[PDB]
């Protein structure tokens, strides 16, 4: 059964895992997740995410408690706290471009070695990436980024584990959920199947290991 | 005064039916400027086509902000959507404009508006994606920082994408990047050419057709 | 002011075109469309889509009146005038593995340089293609596919041509609405805004440049 | 007969719960045979997981069929989704079984299944994509074509993929390709292992505990 109690956390989620977490400046964040691994100091983590939120909410709060050792977010600017631990050395922070961020997650989810984008050619994000031409432009290539566990956040789902999306929560969530190894969701309904048409699904139970509340 | 000069001339820009982006701050003051007669679609990189103002007290939804995380209403029609879907709108060429603050601007029509060394570091969040991919590119921004030109020679601080940028608006003038250089193309009615002239460091190209307005 | 006559195909869909085509073996494939373009002749096309479906129905009906002089699919084996046309040498085929023919129209779409897959490595499909190694593994490297107009298939469009696809007519469809530069939609229902859920809408009207009926 | 051994031995290998995508042909017999036990979720490349039997006359929907445009059902709970998110699932690991139709399996594991050069080119469809990516491949073929083994040293008929694939279920053996080659596991209860060996032409190791089964 997916469905599990959310005191389950500290056993699916370990010391040094690399995480991907759901969420738009703590929108459709798995707000319950992190109070757990708060609860539990589960730490020296890498964090992949839109960004760190703020220091009061979201991935922010791993970052108050020091437990990351490293973030992979394409923006920092509303933590101050991420930038004091970045500036201090205690946490590296890799920043990436949004859509980059986008892609290299999802080509992981669905297979790909790699994508090419125009997005950072000739800014600091060129360093170190192998430039590729193709017809005149020049293009770098991004490579695939995988993690461990999944911790996203979703509206319903169903007794299947089939996955429905409110607004702009939406955003990193389905494309973390293809990326990851383990996929923990939590969710704010569970439905009864046949309540969320196959045709407004957007992850399919297959792919959601665990789900809680 | 002098954001409201921006906003209002870059939001005589927009034409009927575009999709826009509208960056956090002075861009988007244009949303408060738009004629009566234009209907437009906002975009935000969170993953809202169809976004909307802010909703009275006690309209919120949690799930429904902007890119800042503030809380905005959904049109009728609006398409909310994930992130990769987002920059594929933004990348791909399907987002007529977009509207973007500025650091500097550069002779080569190249934009610095994301960091600061050794001050601000708060990452690009989409701001590469945006510039390298909108239709078009509008830099919205006070003509300088204390008197320090911020249309310069060539970016000293870091760039954002070496994408031409397509206008740049200030509160003193209206200038186009083209193959040649930097086009100014209007002049603000409460200035003077030699004011303009003299707090760019950039060089000029003194438009034949030059005009007032903002 | 997007929703025109079937017999404005003839000023959108020029002569010698390279055209996207919806549908799965003719499953959610725009007919009407189809009907109009074998009317008025429009020939030397290229077109890219899943398959040539079969003689009597979809995009077999265009190869079956020879308007066709290349299609890029992944499949042809339901239609032997197909067959019989690549064989006589008076059709250009290019065969592309489903998974590499969509990511490769989504990269246009989403404005990628191309993609890395390990589809096709080490089979006819490596000929001619870059191949790139990531972390000891081979990908053959991937190119964006354009297209002049996408001619695509939907369920409903509301007044501002948001649309929605169903079950399996989905396929190719909403992909190819991001990738070429003018997209022309048949649905088979036009309902008030507001019909259709921020949630629920896959492809969004401000990338519709026109319907049909 | 044949074709039935080959599916009732194939439907024995699947595991509750698995994502299962079965080729058009021969390995869509197997469903006809999961033991009533066993609750599987079958995939199709024209986009939709929960596939389920041909509808009763009168329940067909024009939009739901399989990858041979054939009308199927849809089971509760089942997703429907464009082709880019199917080859999502299949290439990026999603998928635990694909059970292939299969012209030649050769001593390194490898299948050619999608082409005979001057005789039949219907293209690759999805085949190249699930081999590549499907977490177990089981290939479901008679075990000689009109007397041919098509278990052979080398293929000589056009690759679908280098992966190795996990599993040959034939009217006569049940092999796995290994590191060391091919093991013979199982022989049909039809058969002898001196039939098996003459209709081979690929070297076969054989397993300490052969079985009789299918
Ligand atoms: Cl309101
Ligand atoms: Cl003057
Ligand atoms: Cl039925
Ligand atoms: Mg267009
Ligand atoms: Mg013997
Ligand atoms: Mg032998």
């Amino acid at each position: 059964m997916k469905v599990v109690d959310i005191s389950k956390i500290n056993e699916l989620v370990k010391e040094g895992a690399t995480l991907m977490i759901g969420g738009f400046l703590g929108v459709g964040t798995p707000e319950n997740i992190i109070d757990e691994i708060i609860r539990h100091n589960i730490s020296n983590l890498t964090v992949i995410a839109n960004d760190t939120a703020f220091e009061d909410r979201g991935i922010g709060k791993l970052v108050k408690n020091k437990l990351c050792k490293k973030v992979i977010v394409s923006h920092i600017g509303t933590n101050p706290e991420t930038q004091r631990q970045m500036i201090e050395g205690t946490l590296e922070v890799e920043l990436v471009p949004q859509g980059t961020l986008a892609e290299r997650i999802r080509a992981a989810g669905v297979g790909l070695g790699g994508i090419l984008t125009p997005t950072g050619v000739g800014t600091v994000v060129e360093k170190d990436k192998k430039v590729i031409e193709v017809e005149g432009k020049k293009y770098l290539l991004e490579l695939p980024i995988h993690a461990d566990v999944a911790l996203i956040k979703a509206k319903k789902a169903d007794y299947l584990g089939n996955l429905v999306y409110n607004l702009t929560a939406e955003n990193f969530n389905p494309i973390m959920a293809l990326a990851a190894k383990t996929v923990i969701a939590e969710v704010e309904e569970i439905v009864p199947t046949g309540t969320l048409s196959p045709n407004e699904i957007k992850t399919p139970g297959i792919i959601v290991d665990y789900i809680v509340t | 005064n002098p954001k409201e000069k921006i906003a209002i001339r870059v939001a005589q820009e927009l034409k009927k039916g575009q999709l826009v982006n509208l960056g956090i701050g002075l861009p988007t003051l244009v949303a408060n400027y738009i004629p009566k007669d234009i209907h437009v679609f906002f975009q935000s990189d969170n993953g809202i086509i169809g976004m909307g103002p802010a909703p009275k007290e006690g309209y919120e939804n949690s799930d429904l902000t902007n890119a800042g995380a503030s809380y905005i209403t959904a049109l009728p029609g609006a398409m909310t959507f994930d992130s990769a879907f987002s920059f594929g709108i933004i990348r791909g060429g399907h987002l007529d404009v977009t509207v973007l603050g500025g650091l500097q601007v550069d002779e080569e029509g190249h934009l610095a508006n994301w960091m600061i060394p050794g001050k601000m570091i708060p990452g690009m969040g989409g701001a590469m994606d945006l510039v390298t991919g909108a239709k078009k590119v509008i830099v919205a921004m006070t003509h300088t920082a204390k008197g320090t030109p911020k249309i310069v020679k060539k970016c000293t601080l870091p760039l954002t994408s070496i994408r031409k940028v397509d206008l740049i608006v200030t509160e003193l003038a209206v200038i186009e990047p083209t193959d040649e250089g930097l086009l100014l193309k209007e002049i603000s009615k409460e200035t003077t050419l030699d004011e303009v002239l003299k707090l760019t460091e950039a060089k000029l190209i003194i438009a034949d057709d030059l005009k007032i307005f903002a």
